[PDB]
């Protein structure tokens, strides 16, 4: 299935590590546009462009990990995030596994509910932001995505696939947002400066 | 006023400025030291032809570990001076460890050929890294000979740098097909470095580990220690909190940084607070006091 669903106001991460309290900050970055449309796949591979907004709801741990990098095997290296429910191992040493998963090894980093993830590559860093939310579906509301990791792997990534539901996918775009930091650095609200003219006025 | 007679009044003369006293440097706890005891302290040094790459990227390059055996006879640098190399950013470190013999170590150098630098190994004349000398032939040599130093003796041409040649192809140096058997000019391309603890300065065993550095377009992950200083507060200092040098006064703060947040800012984007790397604390930053100096004077 390849249905499409409204993205609502979801997929806002902390742009950087700077703390800010009770302030409205205007930042230009790869954000998921508000009220956009997102695939609801349950397709061999989806592309990457300049970042994605993987999200999921199935708690059965069936959406285990992901695969990144150009092509899939035997060239240009491929990221192999795979979870283990005790270890959260990330491998940049490709498994050379089949096209429907269930070499020069160089990186082996180790570390009811809605899971939101953002992956991006800017210049030699694979940044993963993530967030969990006890949803009472992509509910309307707001929840900022606190960063998790900033891997320094210098891969070039153009496509991606997923290990093996709730295979939500959205695509980041270069947008200007106006974020609100309430009193403790938590992004409680955001305004998309290109959605509607009212938001343009708010950002101005 | 550019005048000798000052009329009664108040005049702005100078700009008083509190000046910093110390230069604070703060960096996180020095952990994940790069693996070198496994390559520097090991009796299983690889063969000269059968050398092995060493993967050293995700750690802090304790480059000063060379002083663990300061009796090093030579520490000849070839990529950069050590003083600069205590803190340099590289994308990967490749080390190989072997023992050849005696005074043949000069063949492990830029612009050198012959035997070790001919078919067993070689390095380009623009090599980056250092070559070390801590010959420990006391155990490397035995009265039995230790002919088990498997080293290639024959090869069609010069060996390319950074390539492994475990090939066992007979050196057919005669004008007759060899077929792999030992006839005339048909000898197995490998020989013995059998050394007893009585050989000469050019024939006794040795102790070799040479490591090179590289920096491609991938971001660098090899760095040296940062050497953070102490932390002092309540006085104008020159701090450097892992990415930002600034002059100011550090004080205890009641701010509630989220666990992932390092910096701290306010309107106009000026650093107002900083999270301390070593101990997890929030320090408010206040600019060092300053202001105009007026002179209240009668005429
Ligand atoms: C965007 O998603 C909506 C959701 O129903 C869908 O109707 C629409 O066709 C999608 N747009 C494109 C260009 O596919
Ligand atoms: C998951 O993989 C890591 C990688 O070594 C391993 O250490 C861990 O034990 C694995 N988890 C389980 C439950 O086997
Ligand atoms: C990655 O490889 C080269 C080196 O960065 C780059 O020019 C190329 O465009 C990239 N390939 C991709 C993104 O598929
Ligand atoms: C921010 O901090 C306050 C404590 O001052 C606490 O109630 C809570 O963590 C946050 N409150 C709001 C309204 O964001
Ligand atoms: C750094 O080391 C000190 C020394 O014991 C310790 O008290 C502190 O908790 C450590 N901090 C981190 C972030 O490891």
């Amino acid at each position: 299935t390849q249905s499409y669903t409204n993205s609502f106001t979801r997929g806002v991460y902390y742009p950087d590590k700077v703390f800010r309290s009770s302030v409205l900050h205007s930042t230009q970055d790869l954000f998921l546009p508000f009220f956009s449309n997102v695939t609801w796949f349950h397709n061999p591979v989806l592309p990457f462009n300049d970042g994605v907004y993987f999200a999921s709801t199935e708690k059965s741990n069936i959406i285990r990990g992901w695969i990144f990098g150009t092509t899939l095997d035997s060239k240009t290296q491929s990221l192999l995030i795979v979870n283990n429910a005790t270890n959260v191992v990330i491998k940049v040493c490709e498994f050379q596994f089949c096209n429907d998963p269930f070499n020069n090894c160089t990186f082996e980093y180790v570390s009811k509910n809605l899971r939101e993830f953002v992956f991006k590559n800017i210049d030699g860093y694979f940044k993963i932001y993530s967030k969990h939310t006890p949803i009472n579906d992509l509910p309307q509301g707001f929840s900022a995505l606190e960063p998790l990791v900033d891997l320094p792997i210098g891969i070039n990534i153009t496509r991606f696939q997923t290990l093996l539901a709730a295979y939500y996918v959205g695509y980041l775009q270069p947008r200007t947002f106006l974020l609100k930091y309430n009193e403790n650095g938590t992004i409680t609200d955001a305004v998309d400066c290109a959605l509607d003219p009212l938001s343009e006025t708010k950002c101005t | 006023l550019k005048s000798f007679t000052v009329e009664k009044g108040i005049y702005q003369t100078s700009n008083f400025r509190v000046q910093p006293t110390e230069s604070i440097v703060r960096f996180p706890n020095i952990t994940n030291l790069c693996p070198f005891d496994e390559v520097f302290n090991a009796t299983r040094f690889a063969s000269v032809y059968a050398w092995n790459r060493k993967r050293i990227s995700n750690c802090v390059a304790d480059y000063s570990v060379l002083y663990n055996f300061a009796p090093f006879s030579a520490f000849k640098c070839y990529g950069v001076s050590p003083t600069k190399l205590n803190d340099l950013c590289f994308t990967n470190v490749y080390a190989d460890s072997f023992v050849i013999r005696g005074n043949e170590v000069s063949q492990i150098a830029p612009g050198q050929t012959g035997n070790i630098a001919d078919y067993n190994y070689k390095l380009p004349d623009d090599f980056t890294g250092c070559v070390i000398a801590w010959n420990s032939n006391k155990l490397d040599s035995k009265v039995g000979g230790n002919y088990n130093y498997l080293y290639r003796l024959f090869r069609k041409s010069n060996l390319k740098p950074f390539e492994r040649d475990i090939s066992t192809e007979i050196y057919q140096a005669g004008n007759k097909p060899c077929n792999g058997v030992a006839g005339f000019n048909c000898y197995f391309p490998l020989r013995s470095y059998g050394f007893r603890p009585t050989y000469g300065v050019g024939h006794q065993p040795y102790r070799v580990v040479v490591l090179s550095f590289e920096l491609l377009h991938a971001p660098a992950t090899v760095c040296g220690p940062k050497k953070s200083t102490n932390l002092v507060k309540n006085k104008c200092v020159n701090f450097n909190f892992n990415g930002l040098t600034g002059t100011g006064v550090l004080t205890e703060s009641n701010k509630k940084f989220l666990p992932f947040q390092q910096f701290g800012r306010d309107i106009a984007d000026t650093t107002d607070a900083v999270r301390d790397p070593q101990t997890l604390e929030i320090l408010d930053i206040t600019p060092c006091s300053f202001g105009g100096v007026s002179v209240i004077t009668p005429g």
